[PDB]
RNA sequence: UGCUCGGCGCCGGCCCGAAGCGUUUACUUUGAAAAAA
RNA sequence: UGGUGACUCUAGAUAACCUCGGGCCGAUCGCACGCCCGGCGGCGACGACCCAUUCGAACGUCUGCCCUAUCAACUUUCGAUGGUAGUCGCCGUGCCUACCAUGGUGACCACGGGUGACGGGGAAUCAGGGUUCGAUUCCGGAGAGGGAGCCUGAGAAACGGCUACCACAUCCAAGGAAGGCAGCAGGCGCGCAAAUUACCCACUCCCGACCCGGGGAGGUAGUGACGAAAAAUAACAAUACAGGACUCUUUCGAGGCCCUGUAAUUGGAAUGAGUCCACUUUAAAUCCUUUAACGAGGAUCCAUUGGAGGGCAAGUCUGGUGCCAGCAGCCGCGGUAAUUCCAGCUCCAAUAGCGUAUA
RNA sequence: UACCUGGUUGAUCCUGCCAGUAGCAUAUGCUUGUCUCAAAGAUUAAGCCAUGCAUGUCUAAGUACGCACGGCCGGUACAGUGAAACUGCGAAUGGCUCAUUAAAUCAGUUAUGGUUCCUUUGGUCGCUCGACUUGGAUAACUGUGGUAAUUCU
């Protein structure tokens, strides 16, 4: 009897047929375009559209002036337009089930940063934002999976303690002056 | 260099003294100690360096920010009334024994062992 | 088991006690009291959690240990008291006085009170006994023992004592018309009025309750406290007023209340 | 669905409310009571 | 008098009992100390026959459990079914006695046997419908080698209490003493199978005459690729050249910004493991966060596991033995032209993870 | 994601099973940089255990003549801290395991009008018609012994 947790849950899930051609491109596609390590991460992201995908098939079923249904589905809107795969027009239930993957890559952050003019590629982007550079609400991320809410788009600029917004010079460009002095005289 | 600013501040007159929250905001630095944070929220509230007892500083990711827990008392006697042996033993104002606890619990069963006026040189 | 129990878990505590998980395995069983361990509130943990006046189990017993605890208007100096519902908790250091009574949903509230309100406790009789020598008594829901009270009092009329003496001072009895509250169930801690009542031999009596804005619900016989002479109520309610508003007004609240925040 | 007590109105009285009773079953629908994780 | 849906309920009245192994009816202790004229007073602590209340416990009602006919009749006055009157038990009743009648259950599965059976809240798989597991942190039940019997206590058939049995076993001058880790660490045995003879009452609670003492209950750290979440091993610029996205010399050629990809050509920008000062966390540290001084150009600061005929993504490559050695979950490859064996090159799959075997 | 593919024939349609494909939880093999959680002698043996620890407890309010410390004007005993011991309370809680048990345990719903209950809370405690404090025993202590040993006497 012990004071723990022992709560957890597996976050990607494994395909049916591992070895084919045509899905295995697609993710092949999906890898190189928007600079993903390996297939778990866009296998995390099928999983999650399958659980928003299986909740509003679950809300579908029911019908309409339902309590339960009206109240999921409104929180299930609001929390998707929340994170910007939605439209403000299109807030309606059934808008759910005509999404896409790169709905869901393109808020990632990784993605945001390329696009933000501030990146020159997209590896270089993320090898950037898991170097500890670029700070979003005057708070420094470290993690590429982080999903960019709408409200929290525009705030997004160079660290205060890096060197390209401004802050100390890095370790190589110290070293190579001093070492440039020491060669000097 | 170092601004301190104060949130979930109340004042409990049933264990006389007042506790609060307090936040450091120390911009590309090092983490404050707790003896510089001590003299700045005394000097700010117009206390002499003696009844502030402060515990639990953890830096946020980034190092801009802390959190941390501090009480204030009305006087040093009413400090060494109600607090913990700890954070006195900190201050250097207590002073706890050095002996495990396996020396004591081989003792008490020494001490069991015998009984009547033995139980006070055979025990050690 | 071979005797009663003295630990009692922390998953295994009440809902409305509310606790959290990572803090340990243990959790306060209350002593024995007037009231019962499933629907009670222990001095520890309204102390800590509902007013954070102290931080350890050992601070709230340095609070409650010097005589500056008073529950029904006499000195607790126990940390596992029970605390029901209905009592009241006088602060005379600070000046504050609380009043333990249930919030719209399943759970106990903090209610600041008048000190010249806090002098009386309404009590909900359990049963009427007759004594050795032909004496009426009277069994409140807190096992508080009253001799000789006002004849007209029946098995389910609640009453008005009085602290420091203990004698009754008012009554009200149990008619259809009176504002009502509800202890232990589903729908805990609504205010509503008795409008019927099915009477079931060798079974449990089902009331029917109107609520101000025309809702209906039904409880036990036994979960039934009246508290009001027809629609006027002799104790001032919280905040919400008991009403169980449902969750998308609720909600629609919330974000009325963060929009007017910014 | 009807045959002893009294109501929101009125002059021995109309209506309503009600102590009492008014085929048992399955099915179906609303409520209660239903430990926590 | 009072109540329940309902008393042989509570109370009222009369005539007795009331156990010496005995129901109560205060010979107990602190604080502040007092007014009236030796008596008279406040706040508590302890104990107490009684009622109600609180944590409960206990025996009951209705419904619900895996397989089996190579288990179709089972139990009976050494109680099986019911009745009368008693004993015991805290009460209710064959729970047990003395006397009575032969009753009770069963094909809608009794009875008998097995279980690699603690039960449930639950877990995996998952269109729908289902299958399998549940020793395992919560609830309830049983046991401390296994049967048996008890003292004390409100509550025990208690075993970190006692007594006797058998099995094993410690010390011994041999006359006698002392035994129970299916508690926390640890050893032997067993097995494919499972960790430190560590620190502390600070956090959560528990017990006590109780702010103050104790707690292997618990908390902390170590071992830890059971499993889960995140995620380093590189980016960019110029020279390496095949020409298109735009216009064009019948055709090379050329205007060519973004070029697109690639060779140990070069170049400055960079942070991270690790070494470490300090701060912080903590009963005191270590873990993490913060911050100085170091710290990458075969960035050796060197990424593995199985496969390359079909299912089943990926070579008629080369050399060797040439139905031998072997590969092969299935078809089948092995015969001196092996897309399958044994080595080197290239290539595909998941990538700090991958393959194999049993449920 | 409500999913199938290879194999009997000279060749073609079927029943059919074999083998692949994915998760899960046990062991083993190869390999290994950061960090947050976290299972762990359960399957065979509810087999045997050397060792150390796991249950002890005082306020103003039950007993204080241990100089073990210690205050003074000492004569209305007892200033105060006080080991030890008598007394009351808990040791029937917590922790480990799944060996028995197939209407047995347990789950939901009911009843004790057929019983008990430590402690807490509330009531009762001059309701009876008949000393301004009673008695002797034992601890602890002092002294003195047997045993090879015990929390033995």
């Amino acid at each position: 009897p012990v004071a723990r947790s022992w709560v957890c849950r597996k976050t990607y899930v494994t395909p049916r047929r591992p070895f084919e051609k045509s899905r295995l491109d697609q993710e092949l596609k999906l890898i190189g375009e928007y600079g993903l390590r390996n297939k778990r991460e866009v296998w995390r992201v099928k999983f999650t559209l399958a659980k928003i995908r299986k909740a509003a098939r679950e809300l579908l079923t029911l019908d309409e002036k339902d309590p339960r249904r009206l109240f999921e589905g409104n929180a299930l809107l609001r929390r998707l337009v929340r994170i910007g795969v939605l439209d403000e027009g299109k807030m309606k239930l059934d808008y759910i089930l005509g999404l896409k993957i790169e709905d869901f890559l393109e808020r990632r952050l990784q993605t945001q940063v390329f696009k933000l003019g501030l990146a020159k590629s997209i590896h270089h982007a993320r090898v950037l934002i898991r170097q500890r550079h670029i700070r979003v609400r005057k708070q420094v991320v470290n993690i590429p999976s982080f999903i960019v809410r709408l409200d929290s788009q525009k705030h997004i600029d160079f660290s205060l303690r890096s060197p390209y917004g401004g802050g100390r010079p890095g370790r190589v460009k110290r070293k190579n002056a001093k070492k440039g002095q020491g060669g000097a005289g | 260099t170092v601004t301190i600013r104060t949130r979930k501040f109340m004042t409990n007159r049933l264990l006389q003294r007042k506790q609060m929250v307090i936040d450091v905001l120390h911009p590309g630095k090092a983490t404050v100690p707790k003896t510089e944070i001590r003299e700045k929220l005394a000097k700010m509230y117009k206390t002499t360096p003696d009844v502030i007892f402060v515990f639990g500083f953890r830096t946020h990711f980034g190092g801009g920010k802390t959190t941390g827990f501090g009480m204030i008392y009305d006087s040093l006697d009413y400090a060494k009334k109600n607090e913990p042996k700890h954070r006195l033993a900190r201050h250097g104002l207590y002073e706890k024994k050095k002996t495990s606890r396996k020396q004591r619990k081989e003792r008490k069963n020494r001490m069991k062992k015998v009984r009547g006026t033995a139980k006070a040189n055979v025990g050690a | 088991a071979r005797g009663p129990k003295k630990h009692l878990k922390r998953v295994a505590a009440p809902k409305h006690w509310m606790l959290d998980k990572l803090t340990g395995v243990f959790a306060p069983r209350p002593s024995t009291g007037p009231h019962k361990l499933r629907e009670c509130l222990p001095l520890i943990i309204f102390l800590r959690n509902r007013l954070k006046y102290a931080l350890t189990g050992d601070e709230v017993k340095k609070i409650c240990m010097q005589r500056f605890i008073k529950i029904d208007g006499k000195v607790r100096t126990d940390i596992t008291y029970p605390a029901g519902f209905m009592d009241v908790i006088s602060i005379d250091k600070t000046g504050e006085n609380f009043r333990l009574i249930y919030d719209t949903k399943g759970r106990f509230a903090v209610h600041r009170i008048t000190p010249e309100e806090a002098k009386y406790k309404l009590c909900k009789v359990r049963k009427i006994f007759v004594g050795t020598k032909g004496i009426p008594h009277l069994v409140t829901h807190d096992a508080r023992t009253i001799r000789y009270p006002d004849p007209l009092i029946k098995v389910n009329d609640t009453i008005q004592i009085d602290l420091e003496t203990g004698k009754i001072t008012d009554f009200i009895k149990f008619d259809t018309g009176n504002l009502c509250m509800v202890t232990g169930g589903a729908n805990l801690g609504r205010i509503g009025v008795i409008t019927n009542r099915e009477r079931h031999p060798g079974s449990f009596d089902v009331v029917h309750v109107k609520d101000a804005n025309g809702n209906s619900f039904a409880t036990r016989l036994s979960n039934i406290f009246v508290i009001g002479k027809g629609n006027k109520p002799w104790i001032s309610l919280p905040r919400g007023k008991g009403i169980r508003l449902t969750i998308a007004e609720e909600r629609d609240k919330r974000l009325a209340a963060k929009q007017s925040s910014g």
